[PDB]
């Protein structure tokens, strides 16, 4: 039983690590949007447009990051029925 | 899974292996040297595929692919706009593009030669690593089977000694008693019960005799048996760990065999591209240096051949698609 | 012995196999030429230029 | 080469099997000898000095036996190592012979 | 566990190295492009097509591979 | 034939066993006679006489045991090798057969 539980915990850990990664992408890509919007603002004409256009692309990238996190986090898990031991099998598991 | 993902898979697997330490197993000193040497070599080969070769192949097909994606046709009849002087230049350009693109393909294939040889040496190193480990294991089971019978035979000596000690105590308890009857009867009427006292002590002395001896013999018989089954559980360990490591290397050799097949298949695709470009170069050459209906025939063929180049190019691109998972 | 065997294997892989793949390329080009004739030689075309 | 290796394995294993036999028989003679020695030493103060033949044979047994235990140990330390050498050498040889045949195939 | 994790760290060095070098190759290429342009070996119009071909082929693989990698790391 | 040889090898292992026992029986009688001898060399010679009788017998069984062993090991190794030959033949015919 505790073997099965540690497996379930190891999957949990993987899913939590993968959460971590996706939040880090949102974090880092928003750092990029911030970087673009700044350099764009403080710049003028064709260079402005350059930074700002990337910013646009990034914002496109940010929605990706969001739709990815939203995917990790939707769903209500169904009931799990662990078929457990009966008497005739337990009396039989002693006899062996 | 593509041909490049096959080779990546092997690369990511081999790179993560760990040098074995068999220092607690003198029987495996040599298997250790061979493994760690094999692995170090395979690790270099794996790095070079990821750092260099895969990038070069992909780059090389990219160049070739960009060019023929534009020049996806050969004008086989003078085109509405051009004159004949500048038709024959257009064609001479392409002939020279494809002559250049041909050598690059040939030089990509020669890199794939090195890659095939690199994977094959690794596959070979792992074949041998497995073979030697199996030898050692098979050796050891010979010994284990002898150690077993050897232990059973000593269990005899131990049983004997225990038997001796128990017969000892029994002789002492019983001897004491017979001595007591004998001895008390002589005290009441001196002389009458002499062979009883005598037998009593015979048994008593004999008993402590067997007890003392039996325990000596037991201490030695246990010592001897213990040495035997510690020699035995060292071999069991040696077998187990030679077996785990061995079955790892059977796995690595199959991952490398797979990669060999993949790299061979790359070799094949590039060979066709090289050869299909050869035909193009032929068709354009004869095209250029020939007349009327003849010129046209060759240049139609050249066009047909460009579509074949394109085919060949999608083939390689399918081969080098992807980023293998974990 | 083994080394000479791997030498024979290597000659196959790096000299003969490519020549076989080259032959196939030559089949491709030969049929490109065969199928190109009706394209270059429209219906009212002479025996002479069929022969050419 | 294969028969020589097979022959030495036969010798090294016969040497160990007899080393054990010594330890086994040995211990029996020790125990045996102590029973005999007790019986003689007591039948020596019963029959004034008649049965010193048996006290002697008793002690001689225990000495034999003990030498049999002490010898069978020497031999079991100086053999176990040599037996694993010989088996590993034998398995090595089988493997290599097969590899030679495989190369030929 | 310790040995395997030094080996895992070693892998991370080799790949960090290859990535630092990749950035180097980029910054250097962009520099040559700048030199070349500044001495009339090509024009922005030359650059313009070479950059247009790139986006529809070679860059679309990098950008593809980015969301492929982000995907793997996110488990999606 | 293989299954019969396996019994045959079992049967012959008795001879090898018997000759080892012999040798050790021999060796024991020598340790013993050697001790009984040094004994008699104190006191008077009647016992020294037994002592050498014991060591002579001892060596006899060792020398006889050793010869019986060489023989019985040889006759066994002949069986092993016949067996391994069949074993190899069954292995080949089976693989080819499949």
């Amino acid at each position: 039983g505790y073997k099965g539980l540690q497996v379930q915990a190891q999957n949990a850990v993987t899913a939590a690590t993968q959460m971590s990664n996706a939040w880090d992408s949102l974090t880092s890509d928003l750092g990029s949007l911030i970087t673009d919007l700044d350099k764009g603002i403080t710049s003028g004409d064709d260079i402005r447009q350059l930074w700002l256009t990337a910013a646009d692309t990034t914002v496109k990238t940010v929605l990706t990051d969001v739709t990815t996190i939203k995917a990790q986090m939707a769903g209500v898990s169904p009931l799990q029925v662990p078929q457990t031991d009966t008497i005739a099998n337990f009396v039989a598991r002693l006899a062996a | 899974a593509s041909q490049a993902m096959q080779i990546q898979t092997y690369c990511n697997s081999v790179k993560q292996q760990v040098p074995v330490d068999f220092s607690q197993f003198p029987n495996l000193k040599d298997n250790q040297t061979q493994i760690n040497q094999g692995l170090d070599l395979a690790k270099g080969h794996a790095d070079l595929y990821l750092n260099t070769i895969q990038p070069q192949i992909i780059t090389n097909i990219s160049n070739i692919s960009n060019y023929f994606a534009l020049q996806n046709a050969i004008p086989a009849v003078l085109p509405p706009g051009s004159t004949k002087a500048q038709w024959l230049r257009q064609l001479s350009v392409i002939k020279e593009q494809a002559t250049e693109y041909q050598r690059l393909s040939s030089d990509t294939r020669l890199v794939i030669v090195n890659l095939n040889n690199n994977l094959i040496t690794d596959s070979s190193n792992f074949q041998g690593i497995v073979v030697n480990l199996n030898s050692k294991v098979q050796g050891d089971n010979g010994v284990l089977a002898q150690l077993n019978g050897d232990i059973d035979k000593v269990n005899a000596a131990i049983d004997g000694a225990i038997a001796g000690i128990v017969a000892g105590g029994l002789l002492v308890i019983g001897g004491a008693f017979v001595t007591a009857i004998g001895a008390v009867a002589d005290f009441v009427t001196a002389g009458t019960s002499t062979p009883v006292v005598i037998g009593g002590v015979a048994m008593m002395v004999a008993g402590a005799g067997g007890i003392t001896a039996g325990a000596i013999v037991l201490h030695n018989s246990l010592g001897a048996r213990q040495d035997l089954y510690q020699k035995r559980s060292s071999l069991n360990s040696e077998v187990l760990i030679a077996t785990q490591i061995g079955n790892g290397y059977k796995g690595l050799q199959v991952q490398a065999q797979n990669a060999v097949t993949a790299a061979t298949q790359m070799s094949n695709a590039w060979d066709s591209l090289t050869s299909d470009l050869g035909s193009l170069i032929t068709d354009l050459d004869k095209g250029i240096t020939s007349g009327d209906d003849i010129r046209q025939l060759w240049l139609t063929a050249a066009d047909t051949t460009v579509k074949t180049v394109l085919t060949d190019v999608t083939t390689i691109k399918a081969q080098m698609a992807g980023v293998s998972p974990l």
